[PDB]
RNA sequence: UCCCUACAAGGA
RNA sequence: GUCAA
RNA sequence: GGCUAAUCCCCCAUGUGGACCCGCCCCUUGGGGUGUGUCCAAAGGGCUUUGCCCGCUUCCGGAUGGGCCCGCGUCCCAUCAGCUAGUUGGUGGGGUAAUGGCCCACCAAGGCGACGACGGGUAGCCGGUCUGAGAGGAUGGCCGGCCACAGGGGCACUGAGACACGGGCCCCACUCCUACGGGAGGCAGCAGUUAGGAAUCUUCCGCAAUGGGCGCAAGCCUGACGGAGCGACGCCGCUUGGAGGAAGAAGCCCUUCGGGGUGUAAACUCCUGAACCCGGGACGAAACCCCCGACGAGGGGACUGACGGUACCGGGGUAAUAGCGCCGGCCAACUCCGUGCCAGCAGCCGCGGUAAUACGGAGGGCGCGAGCGUUACCCGGAUUCACUGGGCGUAAAGGGCGUGUAGGCGGCCUGGGGCGUCCCAUGUGAAAGACCACGGCUCAACCGUGGGGGAGCGUGGGAUACGCUCAGGCUAGACG
């Protein structure tokens, strides 16, 4: 565009939109369990995928992913969301973080542990 | 609770009182004065006018009415006095007003 | 009225004030009209007081007037001597 | 040093008082480009001594009235209705945009 | 803390001889003599071409290996460096050259840098006659490394200071065996040193 | 009407010496010669003259070229390479002093227009002064 | 669970 | 009927 | 209701002087001088007590602090386009320290807007900070400056100064006391409680130091401040060992069953010796004061340490924390088993349906290390809002066409002006920060001192090529 253009009306600079409305921009929200369902993937992938409607206390309800194998969440578990989607679950943003609240964290897991919230097994 | 420094709102009330009370003249005194300046009365309006001058200047001794507002007054005043008796009489007493 | 006192430059254990002019009323670390020394109290370089003794005398004729350590510093660096 | 602005005057519908159109050119902060811009001053003219279309120096003053901080320093020339034209125009152009304009 | 850990396993990783342990490392044994090859169950298979990141990374790995300094440290150093007047890739070496327990091993008082090191925590050392306990200690020119008067006497300091009769020390160093003293004369130029490390590669590692 | 006859010439030259002209035209202008004057100087061009194309003042601008060459399309290189206008109208370009650009590490040149006259930016740096940046050249 | 091909479906 | 190869 | 002191209040005098009216002079907005008239001063106290100290009054000035005004700059929406009655200006008043619709009476009918008025949304602003090659983007915690607020709203009193966070009055909400009439209260001070939340600490020590208030002083007050406490929240320093040691233990992992790996790693020998125990043990603190001198200059003397028996010095002295992420490509690091579109991984591309370097485990490896990862947010890469630095025939993008308003842009020659533009000098650009140098804590982080910068704006002087403007001229553009 002209200069003269670009007096009159500039460049615009545009904002992105959060991937995340876990309002507050906070890194974790808290929330309770509305539903503790299981979902199918999309497209190329098959299987049952863990779930769990949140009801949140930035007022919001979304559902959020049960990482890892094991898991004990209930109609009324109090679980800590962490952002984070899964590209297979159009609809799934937010990951639970295990290892916090009522979310137990998974069993056995020698690994990749501190994701999943599991405490150091003794060496022996 | 208990800050024995409310004194100072006791005094402020003496103060104001005070205060109040000297202004009160002041105003009284000249209006007064262009009253009878602006009646003709010459040697009395200016007597009169005196009064208010030196009670003016006296507020402005203390806190009352300290500062250029006394002059602004004094100012004021022998200006309305003045402009009254030269609508009609000669200055009499010759008060304040100088010659 | 105006002063002539100790600014806290150093850090913690390691004071270095400056020797200021400011309004006896702000704050003692903020905003100084002109600094005119300095003093390491633990003289910890050969160099721990120093005063522009031209400058403190300025002040003092317009009437600054310094803290009790101040003026200690100020007539150390001989601020009032006269012979 | 009390600002010394030159102006044409737009205005002298005002007792004692004459609206001094006054620009300033400039490079812009970010395109270069000399752009211009201008303000409209109310300046003070105890004599009603000047008329529309004439160049004038206005001077930083002592507050006249809320909005009155000038006062007309003197004529640099005058009778430019040109520069009064444009104005008058560009005003006229105004009430020909929203939902209630008019000529074309 | 340091690196703590088998070191020649990182001789072998980098192919090319290190002196973590200085002495042994020159027996007929310092590993790079039997399987120079890396470290791992795979150490002996085909290399594959690394890629030009991966060949960076391992040459800046080597040179920091070398002095056994953290990567938090080296990485600042080497920061400092750059901001420096002059090539960011002598400048860095000259640097890690005057790091105090660096300088101490250079003047032979310790047999490897680890050695060296634990001479500086423990006391053991001086500079300018003063003890100085801190192995990143920054020698300057002038300054006179000696080993602390109360432990002259230890028989690890007799045996290093005795193998130091005859020996050669670097140009930018001088050392009076007896008096087990030294000084750091200047700081040495890319050409003094002999490192087995490009160290234009690390410039490049970092500007990535 | 030309909008920019400053751009008009430079492109002129520009064209011209993409087909190898020997000289090239262009309508005359006291400041246009001032610039002439330059690339003369600097050698870019052979020179300039003025000249009458049906009795309206014109400049003859002779082109400069390097010689033939080897393999396919021996056609020389260029003295004239770059020639960009700056300061445009529409979007005027001035300098100070201390802000006079280094054309290609000195081996090209700047042509501004100062108050002490048209100089190259070496000229203009020496005489300590700035103005509009009329266009680079290389 | 099996038949089908890894499934869907259909089949015992 | 769908995923892949 | 009664008594009473004063540095409390008032009257009279004195008038250096100052205030006000009118005149005149200089100066130019209300600055300075002068004359007449008028008006205006005061507080006493202490002694080493008859002459010094603290203080009082009027005035001129200094210094510091501050009020008010002006140019320029300061986010998003035009799915906000018209806004305005104290509104704009005037005269005369009121008000103030002071200008002003600041407020009022009356007259005039104005003022503002596309250069974005009005409306809506959001927000304390700055020095700076983060990022970036830069231009720029983002940001404003800590520290320093300015503003604003002190449960919400309004108001004034006192005073040099407030419309006053720990002053006052009223209205509203809330809590509490209540003998039901009526009262008390405001932590966005320190510390702490509770609520909300993913989340943010001691109801600590001291007044020793710096600073503040009052006092002649002694000294008192000071949750300002100087310290300690808690939290890897950040930055920096440091330790978990150093040297020797097999063609190489055992276990574990692989295997072409020959062997390869973990690996000098361990064991073990020798050495030093973080922690811990003894001893010594601080700078920060020399003033105020006192004596000499003269309550001065100068000299002499005494008192005072929270931190703390801490730092640091010396003696003795144990081999004694390692974890976390990752290993399909991008990206450093590979094998076995389990599993069988399942359980699951996943930043993007993608991986798992019987031999998966991608799932889970193990061995091995890479990276970093008192941390390592994760999530969120900001700049980068993104020349992916392009000023530097992009585009529109078919990729997203030429308005369906025209007329023409504002606006942007303007051929050739001469002259004036000097607005843009360029140059010189000068003021400004606080400190902190940033950069360089030297220096103090053993280093560093941190800190001290010194040096170099700087755009923007103000002022004076200068230049005139280009742009602008004024004056004259031309004919190549345009029109006839
Ligand atoms: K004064
Ligand atoms: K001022
Ligand atoms: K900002
Ligand atoms: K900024
Ligand atoms: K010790
Ligand atoms: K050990
Ligand atoms: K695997
Ligand atoms: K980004
Ligand atoms: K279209
Ligand atoms: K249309
Ligand atoms: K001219
Ligand atoms: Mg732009
Ligand atoms: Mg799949
Ligand atoms: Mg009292
Ligand atoms: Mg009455
Ligand atoms: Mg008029
Ligand atoms: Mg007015
Ligand atoms: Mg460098
Ligand atoms: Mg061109
Ligand atoms: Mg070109
Ligand atoms: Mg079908
Ligand atoms: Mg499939
Ligand atoms: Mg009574
Ligand atoms: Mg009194
Ligand atoms: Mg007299
Ligand atoms: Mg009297
Ligand atoms: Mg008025
Ligand atoms: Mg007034
Ligand atoms: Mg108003
Ligand atoms: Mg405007
Ligand atoms: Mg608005
Ligand atoms: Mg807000
Ligand atoms: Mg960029
Ligand atoms: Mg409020
Ligand atoms: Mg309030
Ligand atoms: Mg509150
Ligand atoms: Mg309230
Ligand atoms: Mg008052
Ligand atoms: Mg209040
Ligand atoms: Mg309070
Ligand atoms: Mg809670
Ligand atoms: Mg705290
Ligand atoms: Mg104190
Ligand atoms: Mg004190
Ligand atoms: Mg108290
Ligand atoms: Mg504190
Ligand atoms: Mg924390
Ligand atoms: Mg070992
Ligand atoms: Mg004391
Ligand atoms: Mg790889
Ligand atoms: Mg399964
Ligand atoms: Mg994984
Ligand atoms: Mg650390
Ligand atoms: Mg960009
Ligand atoms: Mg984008
Ligand atoms: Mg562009
Ligand atoms: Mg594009
Ligand atoms: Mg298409
Ligand atoms: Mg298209
Ligand atoms: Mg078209
Ligand atoms: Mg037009
Ligand atoms: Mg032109
Ligand atoms: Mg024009
Ligand atoms: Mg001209
Ligand atoms: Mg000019
Ligand atoms: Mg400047
Ligand atoms: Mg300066
Ligand atoms: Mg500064
Ligand atoms: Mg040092
Ligand atoms: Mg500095
Ligand atoms: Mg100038
Ligand atoms: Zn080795």
């Amino acid at each position: 565009p002209t200069i003269n253009q670009l007096v009159r009306k500039g460049r615009e600079k545009v904002r992105k939109k959060s991937k995340v409305p876990a309002l507050k921009g906070a890194p974790f929200r808290r929330g309770v369990c509305t539903v503790v369902r299981t979902v199918t993937p999309k497209k190329p992938n098959s299987a049952l995928r863990k779930v769990a409607k949140v009801r949140l206390t930035s007022g919001y309800e979304v559902t959020a992913y049960i990482p890892g194998e094991g898991h004990n969440l209930q109609e009324h578990s109090v679980v800590l969301i962490r952002g984070g989607r899964v590209k297979d679950l159009p609809g799934v943003r937010y990951h639970i973080v295990r290892g916090v609240y009522d979310a137990a964290g998974v069993k056995d897991r020698k690994k990749s542990r501190s994701k999943y919230g599991t405490k150091k097994p003794k060496e022996a | 609770r208990n800050l024995s420094a409310l004194k100072r709102h006791r005094q402020s009330l003496k103060r104001r009182l005070r205060n109040k009370a000297k202004k009160s003249a002041i105003k009284t005194l000249s209006k007064k004065a262009i009253q009878l300046a602006q009646e003709g009365k010459a040697e009395e309006a200016l007597k009169i006018m005196r009064k208010a001058e030196s009670l003016i200047d006296k507020a402005a001794k203390g806190s009352t009415l300290h500062k250029n507002a006394a002059a602004r007054r004094k100012s004021r005043l022998m200006r309305k006095v003045r402009q009254l008796l030269e609508a009609a009489g000669a200055p009499l007493i010759g008060g304040g007003l100088s010659a | 009225m105006v002063k002539i006192r100790l600014a806290r430059f150093g850090s913690k254990h390691n004071p270095h004030y400056r020797i200021v002019v400011t309004d006896a009323r702000r704050k003692r670390d903020g905003k100084y009209i002109e600094k005119i020394g300095y003093y390491d109290p633990r003289k910890t370089t050969p160099d721990w007081l120093k005063v522009d003794v031209e400058r403190a005398r300025y002040w003092l004729s317009v009437g600054a007037q310094p803290t009790d350590t101040a003026r200690r510093l100020l007539r150390q660096a001989g601020v009032f001597r006269q012979e | 040093p009390k600002k010394v602005l030159t102006g044409v005057v737009v205005s002298d519908k005002m007792q004692k008082t004459v609206t001094v159109l006054v620009e300033r050119q400039f490079p812009h902060p970010l395109y270069g480009k000399v752009i211009k811009r201008s303000k409209k001053y109310l300046a003070h003219d105890p004599e009603e001594k000047y008329k529309l279309g004439d160049v004038v120096e206005i001077i930083e003053s002592r507050p006249i009235s809320k909005r009155k901080r000038f006062r007309v320093l003197r004529l640099v020339e005058s009778g430019r209705m040109d520069l009064v034209e444009k104005y008058l125009i560009r005003r006229q152009n105004y009430e020909s945009l929203s939902k209630r304009g008019g000529k074309a | 803390g340091r690196y703590i850990g088998p070191v020649c396993r990182l001789c072998r990783r980098e192919g090319v001889k290190l002196y973590l342990k200085g002495e042994r490392c020159y027996s007929p044994k310092c590993a790079m003599e039997r399987r120079p090859y890396p470290p791992g169950q795979h150490g002996q298979k085909r290399a594959r071409r690394p890629s030009d990141y991966a060949v960076r990374l391992r040459e800046k790995q080597k040179l920091r290996r070398i002095y056994g300094i953290s990567e938090r440290q080296f990485r600042n150093l080497f920061e400092e460096a750059s901001k420096k007047k002059g090539v960011t890739g002598s400048v860095f070496l000259g640097l890690l050259e005057s790091r105090l327990d660096n300088v101490v091993y250079r003047l032979g008082f310790a047999v490897s840098r680890r050695q060296a090191r634990q001479l500086v925590r423990h006391g053991h050392i001086t500079v300018n006659g003063r003890r100085v306990d801190l192995p990143s200690y920054r020698v300057r020119p002038g300054d006179e490394i000696a080993v602390a008067e109360k432990s002259r006497n230890l028989e690890l300091i007799r045996q290093n200071l005795e193998a130091m009769k005859g020996r050669k020390v670097g140009p930018w160093l001088s050392l009076d065996v007896e008096g087990m003293k030294g000084k750091f004369l200047r700081l040495p130029d890319r050409e003094d040193l002999a490192l087995p490390v490009n160290e234009q590669l690390v410039i490049e590692f970092y500007s990535r | 009407m030309l909008t920019d006859p400053i751009a008009d010439m430079l492109t002129r030259i520009r064209n011209a010496t993409r087909v190898y002209k020997e000289s090239t035209d262009v309508p005359a202008s006291r400041f246009k010669e001032e610039i002439l004057r330059i690339l003369a100087r600097e050698g870019f061009i052979k020179g300039y003259e003025r000249v009458d194309v049906d009795g309206k003042p014109y400049l003859r601008v002779y082109l400069k070229y390097g010689p033939r060459r080897q393999g396919p399309d021996p056609r020389p290189e260029q003295v004239i390479h770059h020639i960009r206008r700056i300061s445009k109208p529409g979007r005027r370009v001035y300098v100070g002093v201390k802000e006079i650009p280094r054309v290609r590490r000195g081996l090209g040149i700047a042509i501004l227009s100062t108050s002490k006259g048209v100089l190259t930016d070496r000229e203009a740096r020496k005489l300590g002064v700035g103005g509009e940046l009329i266009c680079e050249v290389w």
